[PDB]
């Protein structure tokens, strides 16, 4: 076997901006096998209406993929995105942040 | 058009 | 410019899951255009671009077909490696591949691929000569000799100078247009105050295509290309892709510093710095 650990990237669509709708991204790259379980949160709490890209291969046989949902950031409020991968003992958490 | 892939 | 044909192929075994995932995905210059997915509700292939509608209910028919006995194939394949590789029935393995071709402006072939991959690691490849095979190791061996047996560097070479290729003009042909588009980036600087007298320069470009993109930092006209952070390109989601260069400079000193932009949309790359709000 061979196991290449997700690389993650949290980002909007849109440059944030307090109280106007937008789009939070969650890139996973980088990994194998391509069975794979990436959650997005917000404050802690598990978002539900979360789309998925549909799956694909770079040249080195990698898998990459992207999940977004909807979402209008606030000041104070935490988006982070999870993902757990055969390739790591626990989960690995995203946080998002906003000058990135 | 793919092409028919043959057996390992 | 150049342009090619080729298609990136998965089947996943889920023992006890179910039937193994068969995933056949086809590009044309690097953007996928047609797709399978037998763990799809009536399995059929489906167009990616818009531009591959022109092609009849044949086309699609055929080419269908020959995804579902690929699959089968390849749901042999993966008994066969456990074979080679004496691995239980019990656990979930990959065979990928990637089969296509690359021309050059005159429409003649430039490089054609066939290579293999076993739960992620090089199996088996053709060679650039298109006539010998590169084996991976052991169990790719057996593969080899039976493949020098059939004379598969053959049949392949025959299919990457001819079908390949003649499929790929055919392609073109209908999504030149599209596939030619670009889109220039947009970029800006944005400004993050760092601990102690530093601070943070981001230089960012968006909405941007094709993806392809170089961004740089100079001192005095110079490429910081040491100390300059950036993230690896990204999609936005919407077709355009994103990223950011940063560099960390003296409190005081911005303006001693700017930004390029590199894209081929661009008439000429971008040079923007620090713009603190007028």
């Amino acid at each position: 076997m061979i196991q290449k650990t997700p690389q993650i990237q949290v980002y909007s669509r849109h440059p944030p901006e307090n109280g106007k709708p937008n789009i939070l991204n969650c890139y996973v790259t980088q990994f194998h096998p391509p069975h794979i379980e990436i959650q997005m949160l917000k404050n802690g709490k598990k978002i539900p209406k979360v789309e998925m890209s549909d799956m694909s291969f770079s040249k080195d046989w990698s898998f990459y993929i992207l999940a977004h949902t909807e979402f209008t950031p606030t000041e104070t409020d935490t988006y982070a995105c999870r993902v757990k991968h055969d390739s790591m003992a626990e989960p690995k958490t995203v946080y998002w942040d906003r000058d990135m | 058009s793919e092409i028919e892939f043959a057996r390992l | 410019g150049p342009h090619s044909l080729r298609y990136f192929v998965t089947a996943v075994s889920r023992p006890g899951l179910g039937e193994p995932r068969f995933i056949s995905v086809g590009y044309v210059d690097n953007t996928e255009f047609v797709r399978f997915d037998s763990d799809a509700e009536n399995p059929r292939y489906e167009p990616r671009a818009r531009w591959m509608e022109q092609e009849g209910p044949e086309y699609w028919e055929r080419e269908t077909q020959k995804a579902k006995g690929n699959e089968q194939s390849f749901r042999v394949d993966l008994r066969t490696l456990l074979g080679y590789y004496n691995q239980s029935k019990g656990g979930s393995h990959t065979i990928q591949v990637i089969s296509g071709c690359e021309v050059g402006s005159d429409g003649r072939l430039l490089r054609g691929y066939q290579q293999y991959a076993y739960d992620g690691c090089d199996y088996i490849a053709l060679n650039e000569d298109l006539k010998t095979w590169t084996a991976a190791d052991m169990a790719a061996l057996i593969t080899k000799h039976k493949w020098e047996q059939a004379g598969e560097a053959e049949r392949l070479r025959a299919y990457l100078e001819g079908t390949c290729v003649e499929w790929l003009r055919r392609y073109l042909k209908n999504g030149n247009a599209t596939l030619l588009r670009t889109d220039s980036p947009k970029a800006h600087v944005t400004h993050h105050s760092r601990p102690e007298d530093k601070v943070t320069l981001r230089c960012w470009a968006l909405g941007f295509y094709p993806a392809d993109i170089t961004l740089t930092w100079q001192l005095n006209g110079e490429e910081l290309i040491q100390d300059m952070e950036l993230v690896e390109t990204r999609p936005a989601g919407d077709g355009t892709f994103q990223k950011w260069a940063s560099v960390v400079v003296p409190l005081g000193k911005e303006q001693y510093y700017t930004c390029h932009v590199y894209h081929q949309g661009l008439p000429e790359p971008l040079t923007l710095r620090w713009e603190p709000p007028p």
